[PDB]
């Protein structure tokens, strides 16, 4: 199955079906990040998704396809983080991004903290546009964790 | 190996709980793709 959506990753190497991380399908490209599945291939029921772009810097991997997500925070608006936690359903959670202040720039990051199963699951703007994923950032001094809103590049 | 198994739909919620903080991080991004705090 190739239906837009959100998917898990799981894995069946360790102890019982364990969630690596999560994905996005779109327009017939399953995204998600490098370090979910370390550029290997997918299974998709009886089919089997390959990569086909992919860069280790950017934490980010597309299967079947070039990047499609290609749009971006506006800035301004809050967001919705679609997580979807190991053992867990998928829920949206809105916040409003902080920056990760970078020499190349600003990016913007949600200060949301899930077991670390959840890393590719997709940050929304208000018009349901994927705007990045989660699961690339940080922790903080208290410790709680800060994920920037990773987006790759179409065309 | 790795599998897929759908989750949902991808879609804004009106009705979503909202939490987390905005904070303002310094940040350095390695070849690797960790980020570091400065």
């Amino acid at each position: 199955e190739t239906t837009d959506g959100v998917y898990r990753v799981m894995t069946r190497r360790l102890l019982g079906s364990t969630q690596v991380g999560v994905g996005v399908m779109q327009e017939g490209v399953f995204h998600t990040m490098w370090h979910v599945t370390k550029g290997a291939a997918l299974r998709s029921g009886e089919g089997r998704l390959d990569p086909y772009w992919g860069d280790v810097k950017q934490d980010l991997v597309s299967y079947c396809g070039p990047w499609k997500l290609d749009a971006a925070w506006d800035g301004l608006s809050e967001v919705q983080l679609l997580a979807v936690p190991p053992g867990e359903r998928a829920k949206n959670i809105q916040t409003l991004p902080g920056i990760f202040k970078t020499k190349d720039g600003d990016i913007g990051a949600v200060a949301l903290d899930y077991p670390a199963g959840t890393s590719g699951s997709p940050i929304l703007d208000k018009c349901g546009r994927v705007i990045g994923l989660y699961g690339n950032g940080v922790v903080i001094k208290n410790g709680s964790y800060v994920s920037a809103i990773t987006q790759g590049k179409r065309e | 190996d790795m599998y897929i198994e759908r989750a949902g739909d991808i879609t804004w919620e009106k009705d979503a709980e909202v939490t987390g903080n905005s904070p303002r991080l310094d940040v350095a991004l390695d070849e690797s793709g960790d980020f570091s705090l400065v």
